[PDB]
């Protein structure tokens, strides 16, 4: 019914601190990925997360 | 993949075979006990015939 929680299941095979929120998702298809993007800001005060992964 | 990726089922033979260069389908059975083979064979070719 909201939107959106996204979760997360890291590189180390586990699931990352906790979830994280979809912000939206931009209907564009991007080209060269023929693909849609969801961005979902996430809390990541842990100084965990990094930019990009 | 799944953007140049599509894909589905459908069937495909597990196993294949050829015979002297073309498609067989080996089939294994015998004479009903009490028919010797040929009989057997006679009604096999016969039923081929059709």
């Amino acid at each position: 019914n909201g939107k959106a929680k996204v979760s997360l299941i890291t590189s180390d095979g586990i699931k990352f601190p906790q979830d994280g929120t979809l912000e939206f998702s931009d209907v564009t298809v991007d080209q060269t990925t023929g693909s849609i993007t969801l961005r979902a800001i996430f809390p990541n005060p842990d100084h965990t997360m990094m930019p990009g992964m | 993949f799944s953007a140049f990726s599509s894909s589905r089922w459908e069937y495909g033979s597990p196993r294949l075979e050829r015979y002297n260069g073309l498609p067989s389908m080996e089939i294994l059975g015998q004479a009903a006990p009490g028919k010797s083979t040929g009989e057997a064979m006679e009604l096999m070719e016969q039923l081929a015939s059709k």
